[PDB]
């Protein structure tokens, strides 16, 4: 066939990693291990975890935007009411 | 072709030939590898080394004995060669190396000097033997926390924290008598040898049996030894065979002569009757493979190994065995299984009577600590041709059909798939 230009990625048998020697894996069969239930007891206090570290990440910055949004929402609230006409014309053009 | 075993105090067994040149004489124990613990792992092995170190070698050397010693998985073997005359002078090596010389050979300078050379032997094996040593995991995984597991050369941790102690402790548990058999192979009568054992008396530690443990058991899994830097990959593939006694024994040998063994190489194997040779011949995805059934008190493997540089179509390989196996359940021909029939004895036959008296020793041993006596060559060949296309069928869709397989590897394993994608290939989608 044509000439494949050179990628970062090859095929099973040559995928394009370094040398791999001292790692030994051991795995088991699906068949072998306990039917699906025993993600309790073991695996709930585990979890969770995932999100107690990332939700400042989320929750910072969704509550800087919420606020801004609310207080930006409320003041056009109040400019379009009676008691606010007056800072309406001042603001407006 | 006689099978003689009769029991006095102690059980002996033999099987006398009239040509023969020599004869054998040894003591098998009914204990091994699969008696050992995870810590005292290469106890049995050592013993054999130092049964054959220099000192007690020379001592036999000068009576012109030759020595030999076996360490497998269900037992152990300690046998002298002799010539027909000296059979007497065998014994009295036999008794003055395991009552009078059970202390001398375990002495300060004997024992650092064998430990030192089962270290360097057990690391070459580890080092270059990767087809044994991918078979030796095998085991290991396949009989994971079960005796079985337990490599019969010991691991090099176990053993480089063994001292004299764990020998005797050994020693004191399992050589016993009720654990024992003597074994004669060559030309000398069964009353030849029955006598000069029953003339020394002696019982010593008579009574006292070996200790117990759990029921060997097969679970579905692999260990995979990646090693980029070997040229090749070495592969066993496995799953939970027949134990020696079981009815289906000859089946299962009988069902792995079917794929055989093959080497790319030899001109005349590429011409064997095998049907798996057609798929793999065209892209060489090996150059070597073997089908075995290994045999055991508790359980068993019956799978394959195979040797190969085709490293970009492992997948190939094993999918194109994986689908031959497939047809032991649903298409295996009359004519397969008669091809079998006939190279299976052959096989059996070579192995049975060979003319090497140590080898019919270690047969007779093994087969009379497990069930009391020996199959004759003859009654087995009347099993092999009893077996039909049936038996076959029904022996596969319960061994091979939908089941576990246990996995080991080594080298260039990057191309052998995921677990699931070869579990998977144990089977074929059908309406
Ligand atoms: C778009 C929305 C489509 C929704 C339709 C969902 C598909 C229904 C899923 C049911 C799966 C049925 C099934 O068992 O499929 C099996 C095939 C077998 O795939 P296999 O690799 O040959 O088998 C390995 C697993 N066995 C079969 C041994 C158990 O596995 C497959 O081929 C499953 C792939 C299905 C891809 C769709």
């Amino acid at each position: 066939g044509p000439p494949s230009g050179k990628t970062y990625m090859g095929w099973w048998g040559h995928m394009g990693g370094p040398k791999q020697k001292g790692i030994t894996s051991y795995a088991v069969s699906p068949y072998a291990q306990k039917p699906l239930q025993g993600i309790f007891h073991n695996a709930v206090f585990n979890s969770f975890r995932r999100f107690k570290s990332q939700f400042l990440y989320v929750l910072i910055p969704a509550g800087i935007y919420w606020y801004w949004w609310k207080n930006g929402n409320e003041y056009n609230e109040f400019l379009y009411s009676k008691a606010g006409r007056e800072e309406l014309e001042r603001v407006n053009v | 072709a006689e099978v003689t075993q009769l029991s006095n105090g102690i059980v002996v067994a033999t099987e006398h030939n009239p040509s023969a040149h020599t004869a054998s004489v040894g003591v098998v124990f009914g204990s091994g590898a699969a008696n050992e613990n995870p810590y005292n792992n290469g106890v049995s092995n050592l013993w054999k080394n130092i049964f054959l170190s220099k000192e007690n070698s020379a001592v036999a050397a000068k009576e012109g004995l030759a020595l030999s010693s076996n360490i497998s998985r269900d037992f152990q073997s300690y046998i002298v060669s002799s010539l027909p005359g000296s059979t007497d002078k065998s014994l009295d090596f036999l008794n003055q190396s395991f009552i009078q010389q059970k202390a001398n050979l375990l002495s300060s300078s004997n024992f650092e000097a064998t430990k030192k050379s089962v270290l360097k032997q057990v690391q070459d094996f580890e080092d270059n033997d990767h087809p044994n040593r991918v078979l030796e995991h095998l085991h290991s995984t396949a009989f994971q926390n079960t005796p079985l597991s337990l490599p019969t050369r010991g691991t090099l941790e176990s053993l480089e924290n063994l001292v004299v102690a764990d020998l005797e402790s050994f020693a004191n548990n399992h050589f016993l008598n009720s654990n024992a058999v003597v074994v004669g192979t060559g030309n000398i009568k069964h009353e030849d040898l029955v006598n000069s054992i029953e003339s020394k008396n002696l019982s010593l530690q008579t009574g006292t049996k070996p200790v117990l443990k759990k029921k060997a058991a097969f679970l579905g899994s692999e260990v995979r030894l990646r090693d980029d830097t070997l040229p090749k990959a070495w592969i066993s593939l496995a799953v939970e065979g027949e134990p020696v006694n079981s009815p289906n024994y000859f089946v299962a040998k009988l069902a792995a002569q079917i794929f055989g063994s093959y080497n790319a190489f030899e001109p005349a194997s590429r011409l064997q009757g095998i049907k798996l040779l057609d798929n793999i011949q065209e892209y060489q995805l090996c150059d070597n493979f073997n089908h075995f059934s290994l045999s055991y008190k508790d359980s068993g493997l019956w799978g394959f190994s195979t040797a190969t540089r085709n490293v970009t179509m492992i997948d190939d390989l094993i999918h194109f065995t994986l689908k031959q196996w497939n047809r032991l359940t649903i298409s295996v021909t009359d004519t397969e299984v008669e091809r079998a029939k006939s190279l299976l004895k052959l096989q059996l036959g070579q192995l049975y009577e060979s003319g090497n008296p140590v080898n019919d020793a270690n047969l007779l041993g093994a087969e009379v600590l497990i069930k009391g006596s020996k199959l004759s060559l003859g009654e087995a060949f009347k099993k092999i041709d009893a077996i039909t296309v049936k038996d076959v069928k029904a022996w596969a869709g319960k061994r091979l059909w939908d089941q576990d397989i246990a996995i080991a590897g080594t080298g260039q394993i990057e191309g052998l798939l995921d677990y699931m994608r070869i579990r998977s290939d144990m089977s074929m989608m059908r309406w």
